RNA sequence: ACCAAAGCUAGCUCAACAUACUAAACAAAUACAAAAAUACACCAAAAUAAAAUAAAACAUUCACCUAACAUUAAAGUAUAGGAGAUAGAAAUUUUUAUCCUGACGCUAUAGAGAUAGUACCGUAAGGGAAAGAUGAAAGAAUAAAAUAAAAGUAAAAAAAAGCAAA
RNA sequence: ACGAGCUACCCAUGAGCAGUUUAAAAGAACCAACUCAUCUAUGUGGCAAAAUAGUGAGAAGACUUGUAGGUAGAGGUGAAAA
RNA sequence: CUCGCACACGCUUACAUCAGUAACUAAUAAUAUACUGAUAAUUAACAACCAAUAAACCAAAACAACACUAAAACGUUUAUUAA
RNA sequence: AACUAUUCCAAAAGUUAAACAACUAACUUAACAUGGACUAGCAAUUUCGGUUGGGGUGACC
């Protein structure tokens, strides 16, 4: 009676069923039949050099917790463009047209990574 | 157009209330087709002079085939309507005139 | 267990909440009433009472329209408010023979019509109590304007008259571009009809592009954060340098 | 955004990145997005199941308390 | 006969009953007789009187008509003008 | 569910093209014509039924190709030819004698004098002797041929009245045409296709037909030798 | 003496209220052969419900039968009907707030199908189960405690003769 | 509503047919694979909700057969056996 | 005594190693390819995935010389662009 | 009944004379296509009264 439960994957079908695993593309098929990759397509890991830094994977036990704030859209507004804004009003150099100074960006489609649509993986 | 009448009688709801139809109510005699009636004429107010009708300014009755698939559409006529009739109540006045 | 309000008015109350309720209250108000559609098929009794030939006594007696179907291709015409009759005869009109169904269906022309102040020949399949209709009304135009949804029963009549209607509230100059004495002297005539403007593009709507219109004029882009806290901000410092 | 797919229910649908614009892509193009008439009637069946599930739920919390207060009458 | 209606949930009554008797309100029920306008020329003078005939019904049949009738054909009736009133009680029976 | 047509192939080509037969069954899938199916495998070849056919829209005159070869076709009764000129090749429907190695006039052009008519000629009708013998016949001028194509078929024109040709088809109906019409003139090919003997069940299945129904109907009052006055004579001249 | 027996809980049922009415959960993936990131299109649509049945047959007819308008009456009245079976109004009338929500409803063959739309059975639509019982503590199993009562057996084969008893 | 993964008939697309006899791949002949299912005996809650053993009929064809697709119940399909 | 090895389709870990089997699967045991547990495992060269648009080509497969009739599956090259 | 073909009347589009005699009618019809009829095809719904020296035939009611 075949099988209904049981997920539905590339072992299960005949020869000309081919579905991965979920691992992401990597490229094309070129002209010869043969496949080409894309440089670009393949993630490049950046890795920092570790050696002459001093963090480890667990913390000592003596050492405090804190309370505990969840940085809120606020919080980041005040650490930054709070003083600024301040010190250029105090000065009468406010300019409410261009906010571009304290690091407010109006639109993300010129910039590497945007935020909104999110061009980034990790 | 078919003009069309029930079979059995619909009870009545009177308060505003909606009547409670039921499948015999869906049995219906025809009592006339429109489109059988002996055909009536179309009024019209000329705005030209047609050849056989009439002349420029002339209240004449046609056969509705005529008056819609020829006069009307060529603005050789106007409807008999009473604000488009005093328009050539005015011309029939300034008209005798001079 | 019960639904606390009857499925009759959830129709109703799903108009009270969400998008529907920041609909512009003339177009609801448009929607809501039905009015009863001018018997076309059925033919209808004057009076309200009526004398029972067998039993000679008063009766109350009332008008019960005959319900009618509209095929989907009736929309994109104008039929002059009727359309298919779905029902049963009996043969020979004999109560006692078979009973049969039937179905009345109009009959169709393919007529090409004149609007004046949309200045243009449509091709329309009509019926012969549109034109009469028509004829009745004095203009093509006339008929479109004067005659109520109901009695219409196109989309694409709403969509003319709809059309027309803007023109007429607008005055637009491109009716009649080169000649202004054409243009005032045709829209003298229909100066009756004349509706504002925010009515005027609101009356052939269905409920689905009205909520689809109402949604893009409250198309929005949410407020950037930095926006909002710089004005928060400035509101603080404006009232901190004028407290001193 | 906030969809309502084939089988009527209240979807959010996440957007997924193409080459081309949507009116162009044959794939998406025959998903459905909107209700036919019929489902009309499901969506009143997932209501009311929805609802006495809720409702007999209700009723057995409500039962708990009566027996633990003749239980443990320390009130 | 309908014991429970649907709509009302009451008791109809056979209207075929109420076309061809009358009830007086002692219980007895008052008929035609059966074939009085047929074929009059075939028939004797007696026989014909014999059916023009205003008759009443035996026990059997009056509980069967009864029961086939709801309570409104059963009440006291005032009719001006009217014929049987003089016939709706009954005097001297003994029984 | 639904099926596409083998038959879209837009440019004309003299190369066999692959065709699917369809065993008397519409696009729905449900049998429309009964004892249809299974034949051999055939190829189709297009066959060019507008004989006069200018090749350029440059020069329109009469003009006259080569007959290269005359093949067997598996689709048609009739046998066909495949004939070149300027720098097109097209199967027509061949002429009872036409050999390879061949040549074959197509024109257009009538005239007073009428024309002594050889076999692959195809002329206007006009242009033509009354007595003489004709096939792939038109009916409206620059329509293509339709009539008279099955093998060994001929008509006949019958005569010519105010500019009309009329013909007499092989079922001995008569059919009247404009004089402008073309026609070729001659029997069809391969003659002797009606002498054929089918010589076992088999082979009528290799032609792709399947046997007729085993049911059993009594003969209704449509059966009989009917006797019926040969029917008026069809005519595709419009009249104003 | 075996097989067995006994629990009182899991939850349910019916109403009340109620806001208002597609729960919960969404990182990725999901309408390629659902759960498969990535290429030039198409996309979409509606037509009266019918019959079983009642009429002791069946042919017109046959309440309710997935269309909001309730209630007290008018009234099973007027009317409609092979004037049969049956069907059946209206005009006109009546209706006083909110709190006092629970149960002469079920207790594991019952009450929901439900421990579950799962197992299993169907190619599919679809059909659709059964099952729990120690105690305060089993972080008290050389374990301690109250039925030993169904048919079936065992302890214990049978001894002329007969509806098996009287 | 769901069903043509069995089966009836189609459409696409593949695959098989050795030896012998014959000028011959001729709906010829002998006889395997292969396909059928004649006659008998077993079996009859069976190995089997139609089989086993022997025996038979066809075996380059109107042949067998794989894969994918089609036709749907007022229907389909049918070398009619309802 | 002789239905063997492989592939397709299908099945889905039932395969392998170590251990256990009082009872559960095997229509019975011994023990174990089928019960139980733990731990492992099939690695691409084979296979799937793997271009479009124009244009020249009438000329069967049958050891293919050449033919038969029922007229037959299967591609080169040239041009234009092909990450 | 529907459906499929036939035939006809009406609907719809038209076209002609200014008609005839003395001192309004008639005709036309490409494909669709409506209402009402006609003739067939293909069909739809429903039924097989009882008595009987078993039923049936015969007879009867
Ligand atoms: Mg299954
Ligand atoms: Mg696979
Ligand atoms: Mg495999
Ligand atoms: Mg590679
Ligand atoms: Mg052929
Ligand atoms: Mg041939
Ligand atoms: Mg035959
Ligand atoms: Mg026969
Ligand atoms: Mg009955
Ligand atoms: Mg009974
Ligand atoms: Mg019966
Ligand atoms: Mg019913
Ligand atoms: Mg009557
Ligand atoms: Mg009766
Ligand atoms: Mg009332
Ligand atoms: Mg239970
Ligand atoms: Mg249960
Ligand atoms: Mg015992
Ligand atoms: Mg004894
Ligand atoms: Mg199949
Ligand atoms: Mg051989
Ligand atoms: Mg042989
Ligand atoms: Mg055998
Ligand atoms: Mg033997
Ligand atoms: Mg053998
Ligand atoms: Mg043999
Ligand atoms: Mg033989
Ligand atoms: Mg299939
Ligand atoms: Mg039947
Ligand atoms: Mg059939
Ligand atoms: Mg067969
Ligand atoms: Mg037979
Ligand atoms: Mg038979
Ligand atoms: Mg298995
Ligand atoms: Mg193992
Ligand atoms: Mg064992
Ligand atoms: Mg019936
Ligand atoms: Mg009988
Ligand atoms: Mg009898
Ligand atoms: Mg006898
Ligand atoms: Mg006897
Ligand atoms: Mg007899």
């Amino acid at each position: 009676g075949a099988d209904r439960m049981s997920k539905w994957t590339s072992k299960r079908g005949p020869r000309t069923f081919c579905k991965g695993r979920g691992a992401k593309g990597t490229g094309f098929h070129g002209r010869d039949g043969k496949f080409v990759q894309i440089k670009e397509m393949i993630p490049e890991l950046v890795v920092p050099e570790l050696a002459g830094f001093k963090l480890k994977p667990y913390v000592n036990y003596r050492a405090p917790e804190g309370t505990d704030t969840p940085l809120t859209a606020k919080q980041l507004f005040l650490e930054t463009a709070a003083p600024a804004i301040e010190k250029d009003f105090k000065a009468g150099t406010f300019d409410p047209e261009h906010l571009e100074k304290y690091g407010f960006e109006p639109t993300q489609e010129g910039k590497l990574f945007q935020l909104y649509p999110k061009n980034f993986p990790r | 157009t078919v003009i069309v009448e029930r079979w059995w009688k619909v009870p009545l709801a009177g308060e505003g209330r909606k009547p409670r139809l039921h499948r015999r109510h869906r049995v219906y005699k025809l009592v006339e087709d429109t489109k059988h009636r002996p055909k009536d004429n179309l009024e019209l107010v000329l705005t030209q002079s047609v050849e056989e009708l009439g002349v420029r300014g002339d209240l004449v009755s046609v056969k509705k085939s005529v008056g819609r698939n020829r006069l009307l559409p060529q603005g050789l006529a106007v409807y008999a309507s009473p604000e488009n009739k005093k328009l050539f109540e005015e011309e029939k006045l300034l008209r005798q005139e001079g | 267990p019960l639904h606390k309000v009857p499925v009759g008015l959830w129709k109703q109350l799903r108009l009270w909440e969400g998008i529907y309720s920041r609909l512009p209250r003339h177009y609801l108000r448009s929607l809501e009433e039905a009015r009863t559609p001018t018997p076309v098929h059925y033919r209808p009794h004057g009076a309200k009472f009526k004398i029972n030939p067998k039993n000679w006594q008063r009766e109350r007696v009332e008008d019960v329209p005959i319900p009618v179907h509209y095929p989907p291709e009736s929309q994109l015409g104008l039929w002059g408010g009727e359309g298919w009759v779905l029902g049963h005869r009996y043969v020979n009109n004999d109560k006692l023979s078979k009973r049969v169904r039937k179905v009345w269906k109009p009959q169709l022309f393919q007529r090409e019509l004149y609007s004046e102040i949309l200045d243009k020949r449509f091709t329309v399949t009509v019926t012969m109590r549109t034109l009469d209709l028509i004829d009745q009304a004095c203009g093509f135009d006339f008929y479109i304007l004067k005659t109520p949804k109901e009695d219409l029963c196109s989309k694409f009549g709403m969509d003319l008259k709809r059309g027309m209607l803007l023109r007429l509230a607008r005055q637009d100059p491109q009716l009649h571009p080169d000649d202004p004495a054409r243009r005032a002297a045709i829209y003298d005539r229909y100066k009756a009809f004349v509706i504002p403007e925010a009515e005027a593009e609101w009356v052939g709507l269905t409920l689905d592009e009205a909520v689809e219109k109402q949604r893009l004029l409250e198309e929005k882009d949410p407020i950037p954060l930095f926006k909002i806290f710089v004005e928060e901000l400035l509101g603080q410092l404006q009232q901190q340098a004028l407290s001193e | 955004a906030w969809r309502r797919d084939i089988f009527g229910r209240i979807i959010w649908h996440k957007f997924k990145q193409w080459p081309i614009p949507w009116y162009l892509n044959k794939k998406y193009n025959r998903k459905r997005f909107f209700a036919m008439p019929y489902v009309e009637r499901f969506v009143r069946m997932r209501i009311e199941k929805q609802a006495r599930i809720k409702a007999r739920k209700r009723s057995l919390e409500r039962k708990k308390e009566k027996f633990l207060q003749e239980k443990f009458p320390h009130l | 006969v309908t014991y429970f209606s649907s709509r009302k949930g009451k008791r109809k009554t056979v209207k075929a009953v109420i076309y061809r008797f009358l009830r007086l309100h002692s219980g007895l029920w008052l008929r035609r007789k059966a074939g009085y306008k047929k074929k009059l020329w075939k028939k004797t003078a007696a026989r014909k009187r014999r059916l023009r005939e205003f008759v009443f019904c035996n026990k059997t049949q009056s509980k069967l008509l009864d029961k086939m009738t709801t309570s409104f054909w059963k009440r006291r009736n005032w009719y001006a003008d009217d014929p049987y009133q003089k016939y709706q009680d009954r005097t001297n029976l003994k029984v | 569910a639904t099926s596409v047509s083998w038959k879209s192939r837009t440019k004309y080509t003299v190369m066999p093209v692959k065709m699917r037969k369809s065993g008397g069954r519409n696009h729905t899938g449900q049998i429309q014509v009964h004892g249809i199916g299974g034949g051999h495998k055939q190829r189709y070849r297009m066959i060019d039924f507008l004989r006069f056919r200018p090749e350029h829209e440059s020069k329109p005159g009469p003009f006259e190709e080569k007959v290269i070869a005359v093949r067997y076709d598996p689709c048609r009764s009739a046998d066909i030819a495949l004939v070149a000129g300027g720098n097109r090749k097209r199967w027509i429907i061949a002429t009872e004698n036409m050999k390879a190695g061949d040549t074959v006039l197509n024109s257009d052009h009538i005239g007073r004098m009428a024309v002594a008519a050889r076999e692959g000629d195809a002329h206007p009708l006009g242009a033509l002797p009354v007595g003489t013998l004709i096939n792939n016949v038109e009916s409206e001028p620059g329509r293509g041929a339709q009539y008279i194509r099955a093998a060994g078929t001929c008509g006949v024109l019958l005569r010519k009245v105010n500019g009309t040709a009329i013909i007499q088809l092989p079922s001995k109906r008569q059919m009247q045409v404009l004089e402008t019409c073309i026609a070729t003139v001659g029997r069809v090919s391969n003659v002797d296709h009606n002498k054929r003997v089918i010589g076992k069940a088999g082979r009528n299945r290799w032609l792709g037909k399947r046997p007729n129904s085993g049911l059993w109907q009594r003969k209704g009052g449509w059966a009989g030798r009917k006797i019926r006055p040969l029917p008026p004579m069809k005519s595709y001249v419009k009249l104003p």
